[PDB]
């Protein structure tokens, strides 16, 4: 049973600092959305440039769901983010999960670990 | 019901079809209100609203004409009757291109009551 | 003696006590209800109540209960008319042997009427010698309420009515001097809206031998009381649920079944003896027609 | 060969296939037989005994609906049965019933309980089609004189047997013999004696004990021919002229169009094979419609013929003067259901008995009021005709009111008789004339004298006023009794909605089907309960005590029916209209119940329906009709039923329905369905219409309904149309396939899923409503127009509202209507 957010064990909260190595260029959802500057301009939050959750947490779904692929493993799955008849766990009689849908959620789970801005 | 018949002028008047075009598209796109409506939000201000049309109509992105309607109703309006007022001209904008109405059809229909009897007939 | 109620509010009436429920019953306002808010009033301001007072039952603005030479020209509808001074031209014919059963002939043309004999009638308009009129019609709601020491435990449901202005004639006294506005009905303490009495003109009406318009439910006699003998009563029987004083112990709910208000009798003597106007009854009077309220 | 009715307001002629009848004929004369077998089982070799018993038998037939309730019950539950039972019984007794006493006759009548009542309904069915098909053939296969069935004709030629009757004749050999001389003409109009005469003798050699009697009948049928001089002839043949009162206008001979038959099929003289062969001559096209020219021309035609002697019969009209204050007397409905049964009771047959009794008792114990005098009697209203030799009408008038007065002087029950002159010797009056002279004679009501008394107000508390009797008499409960509802109580502990839940009804059919509700209802009670406390629950649908459930109620009306019978040409007209309408209003609800039953689900669900429907009516029939089916079921029914209003009684009906809680109070509940059934009318009147209301957590008043009509409802820009057409809800059933009553009791039965399912199907509307009652008219409109305008194809959004939007006239569109009639089955589970 990976249903388990009822009951909450632990908590653990990491605080750091993202650091670009690279040119780091914001996502821009704001395509073609000029605000006060030039052509088309980066996100920012009251004219601070911001790093958007979401797009972390894609790229670390991403990440996790080549990992769980990468394992070839029978226990563990990823489903098509697409289909709905996708579930997180099962536990048929030893069950197979899905680690994407266990650490940031899917449709019929929530996510476990939260991505701030 | 008058914010209603200034915003299905303002929709008659978007609704006009943008020449020279490969498809049969509107003057004025979905996104184009989409985005005065939320640049009103984001900035609370008539003046930069104002500026932001204007802004547009200069682009060739929104219809010269639709443009001068907008203008000289915002022209002196506060932000909680602009914000119901663009809300309406999304809604009668949005019900014109859902249903496939064409200029012809409305033309220069005033009243939005008139509107919705053509709808309703049609 | 006129006043004049400003309710423009909702309010209750007569209550038929269901369960626990509470359902209108008169479309009007009863005069033992009013009377009783009228001296509730004066106890709460002073204390000292007296008997002596009498007031008719308020009704709707420009409206009256109906009887029998006012019916509707639609068996279904609500479209009454009458003649003008019909009892002055009804009537009189009393003082001859005239046939009754000649002289209640309602087929004045074709599809003659059918009437309704106290019902709310509000007056339209002139049209010739036949008066134009329309039922009253009110407005109601439902109030239901719950019971609580946080959890529920009971229920409880009340009718209110709507009402515009009222009118009702009472006893010329400093009573409704020293009076301004009555909380009226089931719950006095409790559903209120806003209520006030209005002092106007003072009124002059006669009450003699002759055709009467009995507008509250008159009665002929009580505990062989003989008030007044009729020699023809047209109307409907009507049940009496009041209150009324006679000095020593006892003296609430007299349940006495009457007639109907807005019947029609023809007395030709009456008594002296203990009026029942304080008790709400007997407020007959002779008039023209339903314009007497002018 | 060639018959033809010609059908009314619609003005259509309908032909009648020659198989049929002649295929009924057999059943026919096997149910005479029956009837004359059970006659002298009943007699137990008596000759005149079962001749009174084989009239009363025959004049049933003609008269199945006033003596057989819409569904055969082996209970005595409806007032039919009870007038069956009296009709029949009061023969077999020597000593009269006494009519003082109401609690004293209806035990007596639930006495007189034998076999003979299943046996009649053994054969209801064939009596049923045969009296369908009396209702469906002219009398006169002449055109323009087609206007008038044969069950009508029929009716008023026993009636005119009854009053012309004078001297030594015998009567009931007369009786006997007029109506075997109608069904004679039904099934050959040219050799209707020849068929009689062959109808008597198969009868004879049917019926074993009535041998000499028939014989003498048949004998005395043939010997008295038509052309030979003889009383019991003339008196047929001036009856019959006196019941067609159409030969006596000049009108049909001075329209002379065709010129062709007019001078041979009409005239003095009749010849049936003259009429027949030119009905072939000019084909039945042209029959029906030079029959429609000569029947307007009549109805634009007046005559005015008064005949200077008496008037051989008087009609009497028996209705309650006033029955808001007795219904209102009783909150339960259990009580309310006896107290309605008891109104429709003593208005029709307590009334028929006394009158019956004063008869037999004025004449000498030597005749008796024939069966068929009953013209009405259900809901109230009564129509009963007398001889004009009990005296002065005045005099009649006076002493049933005596009698009345007497019998119900505690149960505050009066009524009110009007009597009219009905007929004269050789003319019969119009009904518009005979209801003018009724709406006269009613000043009468209005005279009243002063009493003194003392009547609890209600049924509440321990008054004071005149302390000489007793108080307020203590109950069970505690003390909520007053004497005239402890006495109603009384009467209803026995019989009444218990009876019914107690009862077993058979659907006779291809196959027989029962009912049995102490078998069929699912509601699991301790055998320390009481059903008919919990009688709104089981009727509402709780198959559980820990169950909520709203129940419906259902009251229809007919539309202009007043005018419309004003506008009558004769009495048989009158008469035949509401035949058609009474029965066709039977058969719709009869086949309602058959659609439900047939529903491809689980015999068990369809049982428990039927049962709770058929325990939840007051009274059907005419008019009036009051229904409380469960509120899952409740809307589909009504559309189910009244989708062919038209066609089977051909009058609109407008009716109101409501959804409130099973603690609702009932009489509050009835005025306030009443007010909407009256406020949902069709100005046009050429519709049915259909009014739902759901009262969701509000209780329900004729007030309320009034105020919120002028408050939301209005006639330029409203939601709530009220008056809705049958299509349109049809329609809307059809687009949420609710009308399926297969799916509506696959969600009933288990709202597990039937909740989540009508949640899903009622979610979008219920958000444009809410969204409605969010702003004002021109800003809804303008939002239903968006939600269009954003929907996919094939999406059920975009059907409902061009449903909602397209076809309306005004800027009036139904949508608190359609929201209701989605809630109330919604809430029904």
């Amino acid at each position: 049973s990976c249903m388990d957010l009822d009951v909450i064990t632990t908590v653990v909260k990491i605080e750091g600092k993202l650091r670009n190595e690279t040119l780091l260029r914001v996502g821009k959802g704001k395509t073609q959305d000029f605000a006060e500057a030039t052509d088309n301009p980066i996100i920012k939050y009251r004219d601070r440039p911001l790093i958007p959750g979401s797009s972390l947490k894609g790229a670390f779904r991403s990440l996790v769901e080549s990992y769980t692929k990468s394992l070839n493993d029978s226990k563990y799955y990823v489903c098509d983010l697409d289909d709905n008849s996708c579930v997180s766990c099962e536990e048929k009689k030893e069950g197979r999960y899905c680690i994407p849908c266990i650490l940031f959620g899917f449709k019929d789970l929530a996510s476990r670990v939260y991505i701030l801005d | 019901q008058d914010l209603l018949d200034i915003a299905t002028r303002i929709a008659i008047s978007a609704i006009k079809p943008k020449p020279k075009s490969n498809k049969p598209e509107p003057y004025v796109d979905s996104s184009t209100i989409n985005s005065l409506l939320s640049f009103l939000q984001s900035r609370r201000n008539v003046n930069e609203l104002l500026l932001y049309i204007m802004r547009q109509a200069g682009r060739d992105e929104i219809d010269e004409e639709t443009g001068k309607l907008l203008l000289a109703s915002l022209k002196d309006r506060e932000l909680k009757d602009a914000v119901n007022l663009l809300g309406y001209v999304k809604w009668v904008y949005d019900t014109l291109t859902g249903l496939k109405v064409n200029y012809n059809n409305v033309k220069g229909v005033k009243t939005f009551k008139e509107l919705v009897n053509i709808l309703s007939k049609v | 003696i006129l006043i004049k109620l400003k309710v423009k509010g909702y309010i209750t009436t007569q209550m038929r006590r269901i369960r626990n429920y509470y359902f209108s019953i008169t479309n009007y306002i009863p005069s033992t209800t009013l009377r009783g808010a009228i001296l509730a009033e004066y106890y709460n301001q002073t204390g000292k109540i007296d008997e002596n007072f009498y007031v008719s039952p308020a009704y709707p603005i420009k409206t009256a209960p109906a009887h029998y030479f006012s019916p509707a020209k639609e068996r279904k509808g609500d479209e009454f008319i009458e003649v003008k001074r019909i009892l002055e031209k009804k009537e009189k014919e009393f003082e001859a042997n005239k046939p009754i059963e000649e002289i209640m002939k309602l087929e004045i043309d074709g599809k003659h009427p059918k009437p309704k004999i106290g019902s709310l009638i509000t007056y339209e308009g002139e049209t010739d010698k036949e008066n134009k009129y329309r039922e009253f019609s009110s407005k109601s709601i439902i109030q239901m309420h719950v019971a609580i020491d946080s959890y529920k435990g009971m229920l409880f449901a009340y009718e209110y009515k709507e009402f515009d202005e009222m009118w009702a004639i009472a006893s010329d006294s400093e009573v409704i001097d020293t009076v301004k506005r009555i909380k009226i009905g089931r719950g006095k303490n409790r559903g209120n809206k806003v209520v006030d009495v209005e002092k106007v003109r003072e009124v002059s009406l006669d009450q003699s031998k002759g055709l009467l318009y009995c507008l509250s439910p008159c009665i002929g006699s009580l505990f062989g009381k003989t008030f007044f003998k009729a020699k023809y009563i047209i109307g409907d029987k009507s049940i009496y649920s009041g209150w009324f004083t006679v000095d020593s112990f006892s003296g609430q709910k007299p349940v006495f079944e009457t007639l109907r208000e807005g019947s029609l009798v023809y007395v030709e003597s009456f008594s002296n003896e203990k009026s029942l106007m304080p008790a709400g009854l007997n407020f007959m009077l002779r008039i023209s027609d339903l314009s007497s309220i002018l | 060969m060639i018959r033809g009715k010609l059908l009314l307001p619609e003005k259509k002629v309908v032909f009648i296939n020659e198989s049929e009848v002649q295929s009924l004929r057999k059943d026919v004369v096997d149910a005479l037989k029956v009837f004359s077998s059970l006659a002298c089982e009943l007699a137990d070799n008596n000759e005149t005994k079962a001749t009174n018993i084989f009239a009363d038998l025959i004049s049933m037939i003609y008269k199945l609906p006033m003596l057989i309730s819409y569904v055969p019950s082996d209970k005595l539950s409806t007032p039919h049965e009870y007038f069956f039972a009296y009709i029949v019984f009061r023969h077999l007794v020597e000593d009269s019933m006494p009519s003082n006493d109401i609690a004293k006759l209806l035990e007596i009548l639930e006495e007189k309980k034998r076999d003979e009542i299943k046996e009649v309904l053994d054969y209801a069915r064939t009596l049923r089609k045969i009296y369908e098909k009396l209702l469906y053939v002219p009398a006169d296969t002449r055109p323009g004189y087609n206007f008038t069935s044969l069950a009508s004709h029929l009716q008023l030629s026993s009636i005119l047997v009854w009053l012309l009757q004078k001297g030594s004749v015998d009567l009931n050999y007369l009786r006997i013999s007029a109506l075997l001389h109608d069904i004679g003409k039904l099934f050959n109009p040219t050799n209707h004696v020849s068929e009689s005469i062959k109808i008597l003798d198969e009868v004879i050699e049917g019926s074993e004990c009535l041998k000499t009697n028939l014989s003498r009948v048949k004998s005395l049928v043939e010997q008295h021919h038509a052309p030979l001089e003889t009383i019991l002839n003339d008196a047929d043949r001036l009856a019959a002229s006196t019941d067609r009162f159409s030969e006596i206008v000049k009108g049909a001979l001075n329209n002379t169009k065709i010129g062709e038959c007019y001078s041979l099929c009409y005239g003095r003289d009749v010849r049936t094979k003259e009429c027949m062969e030119c009905l072939e001559e000019y084909g039945e096209e042209t029959y029906s419609e030079e029959s429609k020219r000569l029947y307007d021309v009549i109805s634009n035609s007046v005559v005015s013929q008064k005949v200077e002697g008496n008037a051989i019969g008087y009609l009497v009209y028996i209705d309650f003067p006033g029955i808001q204050r007795f219904i209102t007397s009783f909150p339960k409905l259990r009580e309310m259901s006896f107290a309605s049964f008891l109104v429709d009771f003593v208005t029709s047959i307590y009334s028929f008995i006394v009158l019956d009794q004063a008869y037999y008792e004025r004449t000498g114990k030597k005749s008796r009021i024939p069966a068929e005098a009953l013209l009405s009697g259900y809901g109230g209203h009564s129509y009963i005709i007398v001889r004009s030799d009990f005296g002065s009408k005045d005099e009649v008038k006076a002493w049933l009111e005596s009698v009345s007065s007497s019998a119900l002087s505690k149960l505050g029950i009066r009524l009110d008789v009007k009597v009219a002159d009905f007929a004269y010797e050789n003319y019969v009056r119009n009904y518009k004339e005979v209801y003018e002279d009724m709406m006269s004679k009613s000043y009468e009501r209005y005279l009243i004298r002063d009493e003194g008394k003392v009547y609890s107000y209600g049924l509440h508390r321990v008054c004071d006023n005149c302390g000489i009797r007793p108080a307020v008499n203590r109950s069970d409960d505690g003390e909520y009794l007053c004497e005239t509802c402890n006495l109603v109580r009384d009467l209803s502990k026995n019989r009444g909605f218990i009876a019914k839940y107690k009862s077993k009804y058979t659907l006779y059919e291809e196959q027989r089907i029962e009912i049995s509700p102490k078998e069929d209802i699912k509601f699991k009670l301790d055998k320390n309960q009481d059903p008919t406390s919990y009688a709104m629950e089981i009727i509402a649908g709780y198959r559980t005590t820990s169950d909520s459930r709203y129940i419906a109620l259902i009251k229809a009306d007919g539309n202009n029916a007043g005018k419309i019978f004003g506008n009558t040409v004769t009495f048989s007209e009158y008469v035949d209209k509401s035949f058609r309408l009474d029965f066709g209003v039977k058969k719709m609800f009869y086949d309602t119940l058959l659609d439900i039953m047939r529903a491809s689900s689980d015999e068990s669900i369809k049982k428990d329906l039927v049962s709770r429907i058929l325990l939840g009516v007051l009274y059907l029939g005419g008019d009036d009709i009051m229904l409380l089916s469960p509120s899952a079921i409740a809307v589909p029914f009504a559309v189910k039923m009244f989708k062919r209003s038209l066609e089977y009684t051909g009058f609109t009906f407008k009716v109101g329905i409501i959804s409130v809680k099973p603690d609702h109070p009932v009489q509050f509940a009835y005025g306030a369905v009443n007010a909407l059934m009256e406020e949902s009318k069709i100005h046009t009147g050429e519709k049915s219409s259909i009014g739902v209301l759901v009262f969701s957590s509000t209780l329900a008043s004729e007030g309320v309904v009034k105020s919120d009509l002028k408050n939301y409802r209005k006639e330029k820009e409203s939601f709530l149309v009220v008056s809705n057409d049958v299509d349109d809800v049809e329609r809307l059933l059809n687009l949420m396939e609710l009308d399926d009553f297969g799916k509506l009791m696959e969600l009933y039965w288990n709202p597990e899923e039937g909740r989540k399912v009508i949640r899903d199907k009622i979610r979008s509307l219920e958000r444009f409503v809410n969204y409605a009652d969010t702003h004002d008219f021109y800003n809804t409109l303008a939002y239903l127009i968006r939600s269009k305008a954003k929907s996919e194809e094939n999406s059920l959004i975009k059907r409902i509202i061009d449903l909602t939007i397209k076809g309306r006239d005004d800027f009036v569109f139904p949508l608190y209507d359609y929201y209701f009639i989605l809630k109330s089955i919604r809430v029904g589970i």
